[PDB]
Parts: structure tokens; sequence; C-alpha cells
């Protein structure tokens, strides 16, 4: 049960892990 | 400041900012070092043996990361210093 | 210490986390006019009045201005001692106040309303000081550039001010993403430096 | 009980007049510090500054190249008398017959 | 003889520390004004009373 | 159940620097053994270093 709760709240990759190149040279869903 | 004109166009600087493959230590700023103490001058505890000694750890460990890095290097997706991947390079791959 | 107790009904009161700042109020219909000639600062919610540190030239005439607050929300979990005691507590915590000149001392109602971003004054909680900002207009158009296509970007804890054209603004995701990338990159290098093969390696 | 290790690869520079000579518990030559010292390692890219204020044993000599993650010195900060002290006897034995 | 993990105070010990280094030995021998071969020979010398001929 | 965690042989990662560290410790230990033999270190001292 603890494993499941941790996975839900663990999160997402933030910088180098999610984008290869700096975001400078160049998330989307919005829900109500 | 009507025209914003800041330009990092040197290959190293541009590559580092963008994130493209590049050498970690700048080739230009690498600096030579005065010779260190010779083996003889050092105290015994720190003196390398004259004949190489056998160990069970003499050969590098086989792994999935090394195989993939080599394969991608041939394709051209990554450029690596050298022809065989290093331990730091393998660590970065696990992350990305 | 001034030694006189003022009538605060005639003063604008601006509250910051560690201080209360008072500036004189000339009478007006919408309450937007300010005199920087008289000012006093007081420890929070206490009434011994004192003179502020002024770090810049101040206006000598009435100016119509707009006020905004800069700061951080603090959410704390407080100890629970009774059956329905609060589970969380949230506080605004303002640290700086920015006052911006209305253009040509014009009024909100007018069709011609804009704000002059060239003149912005800052009040700082920690130092009990009032100063004027340094803006860098990078927007071509010269001094006469239209004030209907102007946006100000404030970064760096309130210490950087720039005016740029409107369409060239960055979306909210890009600002967050850019920051994360910088921090994450620097952190990985710090980890990998310890390894003995770092000099002979390549970022990829 | 803490071992100062090396930040990066390079030559270790320090003044030897300040430190005083000794032999360690494991038999090696070493230097003992009773004043604070600054030791620098000159990696080609950068200079690393490390300090050893408490009585410490420095196990390196000026101009020695030291690789990363190698124990360069020992803090030995703790100075507590032990009531758990126990004297023990080891016996050496002979590997060949003779006089 | 001195103790453990203690600054070496006896004069003989300090010289022994300095001689664990090859350069000190050569520099010192030059001061004594002897050839390299001579140092080797003095090592193999007879201590104690030397008898009369 | 949906994420389905499991453990495999190659998920038991080891720190990148282990080989270098074990190899160096072994060198120090060999050198001390030659020296016990030649008379430059005593026995309580060998035990302790190890």
């Amino acid at each position: 049960m603890l494993i499941g709760l941790y996975v839900l709240t663990s999160g997402n990759h933030r910088g180098i892990c999610v984008n290869r190149y700096n975001p400078c040279n160049r998330k989307e869903p919005f829900f109500s | 400041q009507p025209e914003q004109e800041e330009e990092e166009l040197t290959g190293y600087e541009l590559d580092k900012r963008l994130g493209r493959p590049h050498p970690f230590i700048d080739p230009k700023t690498k600096k030579k070092i005065e010779k260190p103490l010779t083996s003889e001058e050092l105290w015994w505890n720190w003196r390398k043996p004259e004949k190489e000694q056998w160990s069970r750890w003499q050969r590098r460990r086989p792994d999935v990361e090394t195989v993939f890095l080599k394969a991608m290097a041939e394709t051209g997706q990554v450029k690596l210093y050298g022809d065989h991947p290093t331990l730091t390079e393998t660590a970065l791959y696990r992350a990305r | 210490i001034v030694d006189y107790r003022i009538n605060e009904e005639e003063f604008h009161k601006i509250s910051l986390l560690d201080c209360d700042f008072f500036i004189r109020k000339p009478p007006d219909p919408d309450n937007d006019v300010y005199d920087f000639r008289e000012m006093y600062v007081t420890p929070p919610d206490t009434d011994i009045y004192a003179i502020p540190r002024v770090l810049a030239p101040m206006p000598q005439k009435y100016i119509r201005c707009a006020m905004s607050d800069y700061g951080c929300y603090n959410v704390t979990e407080p100890p629970i001692d009774a059956p329905r005691d609060p589970m969380y507590k949230s506080e605004r915590e303002v640290s700086k106040v920015f006052l911006t000149k209305h253009y040509r001392n014009r009024r909100a109602g007018d069709p011609e309303f804009a704000l002059d971003f060239e003149e912005i004054y800052v009040i700082d909680s920690k130092t009990k000081s009032i100063t004027r900002a340094k803006v860098v207009v990078t927007v071509p158009g010269g001094r006469n550039r239209d004030r209907k296509n102007d946006l100000l970007v404030i970064r760096d804890n309130g210490t950087s001010f720039k005016i740029i054209p409107s369409e060239e603004r960055d979306d909210p995701t890009t600002v967050i993403e850019k920051e994360e990338w910088k921090k994450s990159r620097q952190d990985m290098e710090r980890h990998l430096r310890k390894l003995r093969d770092f000099s002979v390696s390549n970022w990829f | 009980a803490e071992h100062v290790r090396a930040p990066s690869n390079g030559k270790i520079k320090f003044n030897e007049d300040l430190v005083h000579p000794t032999r360690t518990r494991h038999g090696h030559p070493a230097f003992l510090c009773s004043i604070d010292l600054y030791v620098t390692i000159e990696s080609e890219d950068i200079l690393h500054n490390v300090n050893i204020p408490p009585k410490s044993l420095l196990l390196v000599q000026n101009d020695q190249y030291v690789e990363s993650e190698q124990v360069i010195a020992e803090i030995r900060a703790g100075i507590s008398t032990l009531n758990f002290k126990e004297k023990v006897r080891k016996h050496i034995y002979s590997d060949s017959d003779g006089e | 003889n001195e103790g453990e993990e203690v600054a070496l105070q006896s004069p003989e010990a300090i010289e022994a520390f300095k001689m664990l280094s090859p350069n000190y030995r050569k520099k010192k021998i030059s001061d004594m004004g002897i050839t390299e071969d001579e140092y080797y020979a003095k090592q193999f010398e007879i201590k104690g009373e030397i008898p009369e001929p | 159940t949906a994420t389905s965690i499991s453990l495999g042989i190659d998920d038991l990662l080891t720190i990148p620097s282990k080989g270098w560290l074990v190899q160096d410790a072994e060198q120090q230990s060999l050198i001390l053994e030659k020296h016990h033999h030649y008379g430059n270190v005593h026995a309580v001292e060998k035990l302790r270093q190890s």
C-alpha cells in the first residue's frame, strides 16, 4: 500500500531529464 | 539598450548553453602542471610497485549502458571523447 | 523619533512584514495621489513614529500612482490540540511594495490610461528604505514609444527591471522549465566531478 | 574518525615548517598538525582548498600527485578516555625452524 | 622508542625521518665530501672498540 | 498493481567507483606484507591496518 501511495505522489522529471536541449532557444494541458 | 546584442558564438560556449555534445573541461583552459615528485622521492607506503600486480578487478565490467552508448555513437546521436565510453559517461546515460 | 503623534487618517498606510510605511495623502476622489515629502516608518502595529531611510531622489510634486505587493505565501502545519483545530495556516508575507506612476498623471477612467514604467519606486521591508528602480528599456521606439504595447518583467528578487515589447513574452511553462534546466545541469556536474575520469569525458 | 579525502586529481601544496614529524599506528611516516593549516590541490581546471584545524595526521608530502577519493589526512577529532580499554595479547609464531 | 602518534623529539629519530628521502641522502653525502661509493663502505664498518694492531 | 514494481539482476546497481577503490586497498595491503617481512613494520601494526 505504501508503494502505491509513493508512486502516485512521486512526481516527474524536472530539467535535464525531460528536455535534451536548453529550453531557452525555443506543461500544456489546462483543466478546469 | 535598443538592440539587445549579447553573443556567445564560440563553439564551446554556444554548445554549453544549448546543451549539445561537448567536452566537460574546455580545451583551451586546460593548463599544464609542474612535475610532481618522482616515484623514488615518495615514501614507501605510496610507491608504486615495479612490476604490475594481478588483480580480479583488472578488467572493466560488462554492461548495457556501454553497449548502447557505442551503438548510438556510430549512428551519430551522441559524440563521446574517445572510442570507448568512460564511467562518467555511463552514469549520465542512466539519467538521460 | 519625531516626538509628535500624527493623525493617520491623513496618511496612506502600507503594511509590510516588518514595518508600516506612511506617505501623505492629498485629497482626491479615487485615493490615488501621493506626496513623498512626508514619510514615516513604524515597527509593526505599534505607534512610535520614525523617519525612513531615503536612498534616492524623491518627487517634489503630487503623483498619481498604483500599488502592488511582492512576497511569498507561507503554509504551515500547526499543532492540533482540540477536536476541530485548524489543519493548516496560510500567510501572505509581503516583502516589497512597488508604486508606479500613472502616465501624465492621468486617471483610470480616461480612455488614455497607461502606466509609466519609467518611474517605479520601491519600499523594502528589511531595510526600511525607499528607493527608485533602474529600468532598462530594450523596446525600440525611443522615448516616444507607445505605451499601449509595453510590458515590464521583474526578476531577481525585485532587483531587475526591464521593459520589452508585448508579443515577445514567454509563456508560463517556459519560465519554469528554463529554471529547472539550469539548476539540474549544475547539480549533475557537481556530482560527476568527483569521479576520476571527468577530465576525459563529454556531456551528451 | 573522519577521513579527509581528495576533491580532485592533482599536486598537493603546503608549507612543511608548520607541521611536525611522526609515525602512525599502522607504521607509516606522517606529519602531525597542532595549528590550523590550508592545503591546496592544484587540479588543472581549479584550485581546491581544504583545512585541518584539529590535531590531525597529514599523510602526504608537498608535490605529491593525489588522485580523487584518496585519503589524504585524518581528523581524529574525538578525544575521550575509554573505560572499555582492554589489553590483549598476540603471539607471533615462527615460519621456519632454526636458532 | 618514543611512543605512538607523538611528535618525534629525539634527535636521532628526526634524522632518520629525513633520510627516508633519496635526495636528502645525496645532498648530505656531498657535504661530507665523499664519493657515492664511500657512503656504502661506511655502512659496513665495525662498531665498538677497535683493537690495537 | 498498475505500476507493477519488480526486481531483476541488473537493477541491483553498484556505485561507479567500486573497482578503483577495491583495487587501491588491495595494493596497500600487499605493500605492507612485503614490509613486515623485511622488518620495517611489526605485527600489531599489520593487524590494525588491515
